[PDB]
């Protein structure tokens, strides 16, 4: 993860350099097979693509400076080093499928442009997201 | 001075002993056991709103010139029925509110019965000794549908009139007694003078009398044979575990009653139903697009659309293509009414059943139910495929063919999927009993094996793998939060906690209470084992 | 105020969860990361329901 | 210029299938970062995982 | 818990008073397309629905919220007496009917 | 004892927020192209006269201060304080719903002049960007309410603490996008 | 074990709880009745054949399915060996165990190989 | 055809659609002038001045608002001829094979007049001899009155009727009451 943070600087600097060249070459070059002027679409997109890579790169860089030498990042690690517990991984759930079905309902709502369908699909999506998050929290039945 | 009121009531009717038993009857608490009450409360609202609605309604066909409140219909010749229905909604303070309450209550009534019937079907509550209740209930749903039909056809507007035209022309086309039957019902050619008077009396008196009588018989018969219950902990076929009538069941019944009443009272204001002013007086020559009956009548109308033109022209006689529709509708009802008997015929089960069964443990019946639901839903949709075609941009001919073909292919796919899913649900139950709850805490052993921690619900041997428990007919937990391992251990409000002393003291009592509760169920089972031994 | 369910940790040269670091490789357990599983069948408070049909 | 209702279904379907791609990229990117076997450095993982990373 | 119940009770009272006030004083008579005060009219039935719904629904919520917060927790077990009757009485009811016929 | 591995859920959410930036890259691209076209004619300036710049300031601070309170709510989650989390999250919900109502009122006060979606290219571009942002803010508020339900139902474990830290990440991102979007629309005009 | 009404608990775990599986003859009967109805749809008032081609395709699929259901077909096991695959009745050595504890596959490694795995040749026996 | 954005056709199908207009008012009238020079038929209805009548064709006796006596007659005319293809209150209806009678909300009064003066696709043509000027104006009065009048009681569920009232209850109405029952009762 230490080397994962660093490798994003490559694309970051590349995109940052291209987003400068693009702007200056579109507004000051007459080719005859195009018209002079800033592109305004390839400039914003390239700047913000550099932004994405920079964001992820910086976040991983700040994160990796507070982390110990992990066995997966150690060259001569033994298998018996990670002998503890990993995290909590969800064994099963029906809510992904239903949640996808809810997004498919407001999809058709927007297609047909039916207000009731959009409203129901929006509330249906809220419901399924809520159930997904409150899956492992549902209290024991208070009878 | 209440003991003296009791003293007088007892000294006359010897009622102390016979009411102690009434207030001590125990009823199983389950959310699905309240579905019948919705039908009951909706029926009560219908009777009350219906009586109020008859103080302003004149069920006559005699033509008059309208000069009432609704100015956009002033000067048109209409019947007395339509004119007075227009006066309930435009000249009576809160008459539209009550009219809409009535119609909404009708809808809820029919859907409540449908959902209740589904609960009865899936859980197997129709088995011995409760077949009489099934037959009574089936008659209740058919009469409910008939009641609603003759109710919406009272205003004598253009939409409802086409329903009567359809109904009359269905009857007239019957093979032998088809034209003689029509003259006996309507009192002549359609329309006729006495028609809306025969419909009014059948609607305010004849059917509701029969309905009330059947309902009363239904409830008494249920109350006599206590109730069924799911096979939970400590529960046998010779006991009922739940709550007594008072103080807990009676109050809960009232609360839910008010909830339904309040909900119908909201709908009566906030949403429009049967806007009869938009439609005009009935005219045999004019019609509208779609022109569907009520939702509960759509299956019958959907049957007529998907039946091909199969007329039989005998010698100087005719069997209309509608006749086969009647035959089909005659089969569906007969199949529904005599279900417990065909259940018993093909299964060879003739025992006394007091314990319910989860739908997942009876895959054939569950699958047949979902097969029949798809059949009913396809009939309902195809009865109203004109509104589906226009709003969802599909060919109307394509809709007709979907209905025709879907009634063969839809049920088959429904059965297959439902059966497989029922067995799947059975398998997931067995995994927990055999291996334990999947915690979801994946941990790595020193050798490098990833293993998920399993929580056994029974005793283990001495080699990891715990002795699997047999199925017991009840729900087995599948999450660790279902055992209260995610329970909040803070007592207090939203902004501030409770004092420590009042907090720790409170956790102790709740802990002791839940332990003792589980102990009651354990002790119950033990006594029941020894009971069933004999 | 510290929640009862909060893991008993020394508030010195150690912090169980911050913005970006944690103690596990994955999601923290929603039933307490310091909870030892499995436990005896008694603690679960599950009552196996003996049932007989007919 | 395209009054058909099919074109809206196309748009919406493309949009939806594009959500599944980001949903898959999110956990194909953080599985690499967080969940690796003891000894499996970034430069020990196969070419296939590097390609899915990029 | 007492404040939770009382919230729904006060809200129901407000709803009831609202329904009475709207039923009596709100403009209820029919107004046509162009007529001023069409909005005041087309909101009469909705207002009745809103208020009556609020009153009855809130009272229902208050009553249910009382039983699950204040009434104690009960598990009751009743013995079933059903199926065929006792033989003593069984042969006693058929013998009586047979006697009446013979 | 235990090492200090990266927060997996935090890393997951940051990767999700990155993609949410490119969604606004599209909207900004559409806005800037339309702005270039508008300034070429000189018709942009006429359409901008419908903007209430002072009103858009106090709404912005209402959002910005919300982020502040949100951070306090997270400062209470790093330690075991369930009540510190509960208080500040409620304040941020209120302060965010006030933004939504404020933005909604601006929309209703913007149709009064002639700034509509189908009234001009400016109107189309103004409503698309701020409309999508409004949807995101609503989603953020709903995220807060769901996490407030989680804190009420489950026991306040580091798992629940992590769930609140990431929703704060989402909120900060949405506020930052607003900051960048307000400068573009109101300051730069 | 524990076969109820002809259906085994091994395939259907709740065998003794309710109705569990019908007979092959009722599925066939329903299928053929359905085929009759699907063929009978071809008689009526319709001029188009875009619905005929739709009926015949579905009927053909249904007939194919019912024939598969009737003449239950089975296949043989492919008794082949591809590349470095072992014939059935082979035990796979625990590679990771043999790697951790020098024994078996990692049994006969010389000093040269021992140094290659950063294992000083001294921890013998 | 042009103003309503129905022309030009972009693809052959069951039925041409209304969409966003391609031309303005003036351009439409120029194309119309050119077309009518190749042998003219029905013309646009004008008023006192040389302007296209819009709010003036909202009733025979229209002055500043719709007369309630016009909607009464227009209602029965509308019901007799066009309640079938359209809905009762012109909500739309389906036809043979991918065709339909569109919802009437989007058309102005001139478009209504010209719609029943010409006969677009599968709509029959109603000449002035068949439905007179006064009858047509009454039909417009009814159309524009039923559209622009909110329901007296409730939220009119798209005015579709028994099919929309049965979906609100049988799918949404019962679900709320189930949720209430699931709240009061137990899961065991
Ligand atoms: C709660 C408090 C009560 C509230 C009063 C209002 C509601 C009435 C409640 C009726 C239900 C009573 C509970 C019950 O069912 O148990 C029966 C219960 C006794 O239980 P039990 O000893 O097991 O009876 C069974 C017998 O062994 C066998 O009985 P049998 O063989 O002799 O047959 C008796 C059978 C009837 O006979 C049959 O079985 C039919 C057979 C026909 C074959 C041909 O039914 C009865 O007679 C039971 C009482 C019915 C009375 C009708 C209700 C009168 C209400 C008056 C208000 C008017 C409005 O009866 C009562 O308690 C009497 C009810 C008292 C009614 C007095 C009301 C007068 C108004 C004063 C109000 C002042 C304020
Ligand atoms: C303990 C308790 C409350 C139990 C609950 C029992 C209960 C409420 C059961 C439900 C009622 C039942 C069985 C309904 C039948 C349902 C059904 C099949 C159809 C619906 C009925 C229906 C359509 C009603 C509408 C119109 C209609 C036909 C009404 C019936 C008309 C008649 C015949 C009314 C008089 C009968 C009546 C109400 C009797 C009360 C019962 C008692 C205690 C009678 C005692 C009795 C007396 C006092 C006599 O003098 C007498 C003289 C000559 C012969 C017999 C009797 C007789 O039985
Ligand atoms: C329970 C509730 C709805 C509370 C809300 C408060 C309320 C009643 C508000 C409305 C106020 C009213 C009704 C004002 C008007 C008063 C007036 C002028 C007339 C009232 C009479 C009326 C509406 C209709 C005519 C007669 C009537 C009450 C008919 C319907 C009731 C019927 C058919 C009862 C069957 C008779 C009978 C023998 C019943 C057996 C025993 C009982 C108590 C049955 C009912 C019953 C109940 C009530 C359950 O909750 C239940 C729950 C779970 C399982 C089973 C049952 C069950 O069987
Ligand atoms: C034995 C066993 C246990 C199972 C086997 C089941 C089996 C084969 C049973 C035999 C079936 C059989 C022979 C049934 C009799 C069929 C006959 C002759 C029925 C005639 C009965 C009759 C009078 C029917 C009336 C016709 C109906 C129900 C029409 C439907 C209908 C009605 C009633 C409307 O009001 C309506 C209003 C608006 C739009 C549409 C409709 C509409 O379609
Ligand atoms: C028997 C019914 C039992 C009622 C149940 C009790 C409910 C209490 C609340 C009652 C609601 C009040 C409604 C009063 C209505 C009102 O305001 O009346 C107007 C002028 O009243 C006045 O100033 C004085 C009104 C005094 C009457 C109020 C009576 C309530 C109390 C005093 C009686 C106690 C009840 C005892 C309970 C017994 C229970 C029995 C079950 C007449 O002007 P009008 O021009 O004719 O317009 C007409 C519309 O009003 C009209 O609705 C109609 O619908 C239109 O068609 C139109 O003609
Ligand atoms: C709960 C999930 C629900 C999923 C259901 C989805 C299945 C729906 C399938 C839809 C197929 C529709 C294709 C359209 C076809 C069409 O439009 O053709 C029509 C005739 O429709 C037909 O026969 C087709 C009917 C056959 C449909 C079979 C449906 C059975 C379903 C239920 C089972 C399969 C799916 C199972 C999914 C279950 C999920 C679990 C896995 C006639 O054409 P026509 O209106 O006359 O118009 C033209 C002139 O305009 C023009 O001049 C031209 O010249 C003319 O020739 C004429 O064509
Ligand atoms: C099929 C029978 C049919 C009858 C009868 C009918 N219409 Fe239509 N109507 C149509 C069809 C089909 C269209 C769509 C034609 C098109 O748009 O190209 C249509 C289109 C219209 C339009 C254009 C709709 C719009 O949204 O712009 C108006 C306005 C209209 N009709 C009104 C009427 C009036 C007014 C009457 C009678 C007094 C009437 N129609 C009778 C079928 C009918
Ligand atoms: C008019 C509508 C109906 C009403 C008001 C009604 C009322 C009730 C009530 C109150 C109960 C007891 C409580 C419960 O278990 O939910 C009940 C039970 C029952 N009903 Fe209904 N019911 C109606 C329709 C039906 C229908 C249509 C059927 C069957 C087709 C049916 C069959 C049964 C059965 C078998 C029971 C017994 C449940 C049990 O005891 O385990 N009912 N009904
Ligand atoms: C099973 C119970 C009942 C059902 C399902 C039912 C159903 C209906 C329906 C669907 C309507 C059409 C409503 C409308 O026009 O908006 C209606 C109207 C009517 N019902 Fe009922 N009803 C029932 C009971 C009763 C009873 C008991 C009475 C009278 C004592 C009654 C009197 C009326 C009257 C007078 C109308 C006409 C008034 C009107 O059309 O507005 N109903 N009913
Ligand atoms: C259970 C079986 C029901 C039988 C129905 C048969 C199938 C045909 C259905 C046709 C659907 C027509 C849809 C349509 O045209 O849409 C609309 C017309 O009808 C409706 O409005 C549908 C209302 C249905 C209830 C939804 C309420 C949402 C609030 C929920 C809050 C709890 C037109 O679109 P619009 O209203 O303008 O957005
Ligand atoms: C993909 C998620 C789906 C989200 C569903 C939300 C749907 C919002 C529809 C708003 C329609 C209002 C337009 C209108 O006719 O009013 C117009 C004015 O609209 C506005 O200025 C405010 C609109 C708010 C912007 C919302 C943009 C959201 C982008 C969602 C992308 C589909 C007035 O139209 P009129 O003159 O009456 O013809
Ligand atoms: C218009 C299209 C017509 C469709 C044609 C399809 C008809 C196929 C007929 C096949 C007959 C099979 C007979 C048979 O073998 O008996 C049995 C079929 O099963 C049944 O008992 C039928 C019960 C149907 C009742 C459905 C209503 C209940 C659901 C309501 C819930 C609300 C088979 O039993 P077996 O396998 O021999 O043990």
């Amino acid at each position: 993860m230490k080397s994962s943070a660093k490798l994003m600087y490559g694309p970051t600097v590349f995109m940052a350099a291209m987003a400068v060249i693009y702007i200056f070459a579109t507004m000051h070059v007459s080719d005859g097979g195009s018209v002079k002027g800033v592109e305004w679409v390839g400039s914003v997109a390239l700047v913000l693509s550099a932004g994405l890579t920079l964001m992820l790169g910086v976040y991983l860089h700040f994160t990796e400076v507070r982390v110990d030498v992990l066995p997966e990042d150690w060259e001569e690690a033994e298998v018996a080093d990670k002998a503890g517990t990993l995290g909590f991984f969800s064994p099963s759930s029906i809510w992904p499928a239903a949640m996808s079905g809810a997004v498919g309902f407001l999809a058709f709502g927007v297609v047909y442009f039916h207000y009731w369908m959009i409203a129901v699909g929006l509330m249906l999506l809220i419901f399924t997201i809520t159930k997904l998050n409150l899956q492992y929290g549902v209290p024991k039945e208070k009878h | 001075s209440l003991a003296t009121v009791g003293n007088n009531l007892d000294s006359r009717y010897t009622m102390a002993s016979g009411i102690r038993r009434q207030i001590n009857k125990v009823f199983p608490t389950h959310w699905s056991f309240m579905l019948g009450e919705i039908a009951l409360y909706s029926f009560i609202v219908l009777l009350l709103t219906g009586v109020y609605l008859t103080l302003f309604f004149d069920p006559s066909i005699t033509k008059v010139i309208y000069d009432g409140g609704y100015l956009p219909l002033n000067g048109v010749e209409m019947s007395r029925a339509y004119a007075t229905a227009l006066d309930i909604s435009f000249e009576v303070r809160g008459g539209l509110f009550i009219r809409q309450m009535h119609h909404w209550a009708a809808l809820l009534f029919v859907v409540s019965m449908l959902v209740h019937m589904l609960r009865i079907f899936f859980t197997g509550a129709f088995r011995r000794p409760r077949e009489a209740n099934w037959i009574i209930g089936v008659v209740l749903i058919i009469l409910g549908m008939a009641e609603g039909f003759m109710g919406y056809s009272l205003p004598d507007d253009l939409l409802s009139g086409v329903g009567l035209r359809i109904m009359s022309a269905i009857i007239v086309g019957l093979p032998i007694i088809g034209t003689w039957m029509h003259w006996l019902i309507f009192g002549g050619d359609f329309p006729s003078d006495l028609m809306l008077d025969r419909f009014y009396i059948a609607h305010v008196l004849i059917i509701p009398a029969i309905l009330l009588g059947l309902i009363a018989a239904h409830l008494a018969l249920v109350w006599y044979q206590k109730h069924t219950q799911f096979p939970g902990a400590g529960r046998t076929e010779n006991n009922v575990i739940g709550i007594r009538i008072m103080p807990l069941f009676a109050v809960k019944a009232v609360a839910f009653g008010l909830i339904v009443f309040g909900f119908l009272a909201l709908l009566a204001g906030v949403t429009t139903i049967n806007a009869i002013w938009n439609l005009g007086p009935y005219n045999p020559s004019q019609v509208s697009a779609g022109s569907q009956p009520d939702v509960y009548m759509l299956w019958t109308d959907g049957a007529a659309r998907v039946m091909p033109a199969w007329e039989l022209y005998l010698g100087n006689y005719t069997i209309p293509a509608v006749f086969w529709v009647a035959v089909m509708l005659g089969i569906l009802v007969v199949l529904l009414v005599t279900y417990p008997f065909i259940e018993r015929k093909f299964t060879g089960d003739d025992a006394h059943h007091n314990l319910l069964q989860r739908p997942r443990d009876v895959p054939v019946r569950t699958s047949l139910g979902v097969m029949a639901l798809v059949f009913y839903i396809l009939l309902t949709v195809s009865g109203g495929n004109d509104v589906y075609a226009m709003q969802f941009h599909v060919s109307l001919n394509a809709m007709t063919w979907i209905g025709r073909i879907g009634l063969i292919v839809g049920p088959a796919i429904a059965y297959f999927i439902t059966y497989r899913l029922c067995i799947g649900l059975q398998r997931s139950d067995r995994e927990v009993l055999e291996h334990g709850i999947e915690t979801g805490i994946i941990k790595q052993m020193p050798n490098g094996a990833f293993i998920e921690v399993h929580q056994p619900l029974g005793p283990v041997d001495d080699h990891g793998h715990p002795i699997p428990l047999p199925y017991a007919g009840a729900a087995v937990p599948k999450q660790m939060n279902q055992l209260g391992y995610a329970e909040v251990e803070t007592r207090g409000g939203f902004f501030g906690p409770d004092p420590e002393d009042i907090r720790a003291k409170a956790k102790e009592i709740e802990h002791a209470n839940h332990i003792e509760e589980a102990n009651t169920l354990r002790a119950l089972n033990e006594a029941n084992i020894e009971r069933d031994k004999n | 105020f510290v929640d009862p369910a909060w893991p008993e940790h020394n508030p010195a040269d150690g912090h169980v969860v911050t913005e970006l670091i944690s103690k596990v490789a994955g999601a923290s357990s929603p039933w307490g990361d310091d909870k030892e599983f499995p436990v005896s069948a008694e603690e679960t408070g599950y009552v196996h329901p003996y049932t007989r049909i007919n | 210029h395209s009054p058909g209702l099919g074109s809206d279904m196309w748009i919406v379907g493309v949009g939806a299938t594009g959500i599944g791609s980001v949903a898959s990229a999110i956990n194909m990117l953080t599985t690499i970062l967080c969940l690796r076997a003891p000894g499996m450095t970034m430069f020990r993982m196969p070419i296939f995982t590097w390609n899915i990373f990029v | 818990a007492a404040r939770a119940v009382t919230f729904w009770l006060v809200l129901g009272i407000i709803g009831g008073l609202g329904f009475l006030a709207t039923y009596i004083f709100w403009p209820w008579e029919y107004k046509a397309h162009g007529d001023e005060g069409l909005l005041a009219y087309t909101l009469y039935t909705p207002m009745l629905g809103i208020t009556s719904g609020l009153c009855i629904l809130s009272l229902g919520f208050a009553v249910v919220l009382y039983v699950k917060k204040f009434i104690p927790e009960e598990i009751a077990v009743q013995r079933r007496h059903d199926g065929p009757s006792e033989e003593v009485d069984r042969r006693t009811i058929v013998a009586l009917l047979n006697d009446s016929w013979q | 004892a235990a090492l200090n591995r990266p927060n997996m859920v935090s890393v997951g959410t940051i990767v999700f927020l990155s993609q949410e930036l490119m969604f606004f890259a599209g909207l900004f691209a559409m806005y800037f192209v339309s702005r270039a076209n508008g300034l070429a004619n000189g018709s942009w300036g006429e359409q901008t006269d419908h903007l209430n710049v002072p009103y858009a300031l106090l709404i912005t601070v209402i959002l910005v201060s919300s982020s502040v309170t949100c951070q306090f709510g997270v400062f209470a989650a790093e330690r075991g304080d369930v009540y510190g989390l509960r208080k500040w999250f409620l304040v941020t919900i209120i302060l965010g719903s006030i933004f939504v109502i404020g933005q909604g009122y601006e929309y209703i006060t913007l149709v009064g002049h002639g700034l509509t979606i189908q009234s001009s290219v400016y109107g189309s571009a103004f409503f698309i960007t701020t409309g999508f942002h409004a949807l995101h803010v609503i989603a953020g508020v709903m995220a807060f309410v769901v996490v407030l339900m989680r804190i009420h139902k489950s026991k306040f474990t580091p798992a629940q603490a992590t769930a609140a830290m990431v929703v704060s990440y989402y909120w900060h991102f949405v506020d930052v996008v607003w900051i960048g979007l307000f400068i573009t629309i109101y300051f730069i005009q | 074990p524990e076969i109820y009404r002809g259906v085994s608990t091994l395939d259907e775990p709740s065998a003794a709880w309710g109705w569990h599986g019908l007979k092959r003859n009722t599925i066939q009967l329903a299928g053929w009745i359905s085929v009759l109805f699907m063929l009978g749809y071809n008689f009526g008032n319709h001029k188009g054949h875009v619905e005929t081609i739709w009926l015949l395709v579905i009927t053909a699929l249904l007939v194919i399915g019912l024939l598969i259901h009737l003449f239950e077909p089975k296949l043989s096991q492919v008794r082949t060996i591809t590349s470095r695959n072992k014939p059935v009745g082979h035990v796979e050595p625990d590679w990771t165990y043999d790697q951790a504890t020098l024994t078996g596959t990692w049994g006969n490694l010389t000093d040269s190989q021992l140094r290659s795995v950063n294992i000083e040749p001294s921890r013998v026996a | 055809q042009v103003h309503s954005g129905r022309m030009p056709i972009l693809r052959n199908e069951a039925q041409a659609e209304r969409k966003a207009p391609r031309y303005t008012e003036a351009q439409t009238l120029a194309i119309a002038a050119y077309v009518a020079a190749n042998g003219g038929g029905p013309g646009l209805v004008y008023n006192e001045d040389g302007t296209l009548a819009m709010e003036e064709l909202r009733g025979e006796n229209y002055d500043g608002q719709i007369t309630s006596a016009d909607v009464a007659r227009g209602g029965d005319l509308f019901r007799l001829n066009c309640a079938s293809c359209h809905n009762f209150t012109g909500r739309g209806g389906a036809l043979s094979s991918g065709k339909y009678a569109p919802n009437l909300d989007a058309a102005n009064e001139q478009e209504i007049y010209q719609a029943m003066l010409t006969g677009p696709q599968n709509m029959p043509k109603f000449s002035d001899r068949q439905l007179s000027a006064d009858e047509k104006k009454d039909i417009i009065a009814f159309i524009k009155s039923t559209k622009e009048t909110p329901s007296p009681g409730g939220y009119s569920l798209g005015s579709l009727g028994p099919v929309a009232e049965g979906l609100f209850m049988w799918v949404f109405g019962i679900l709320v009451l189930v949720a209430a029952a699931m709240w009061i009762g137990s899961r065991s």
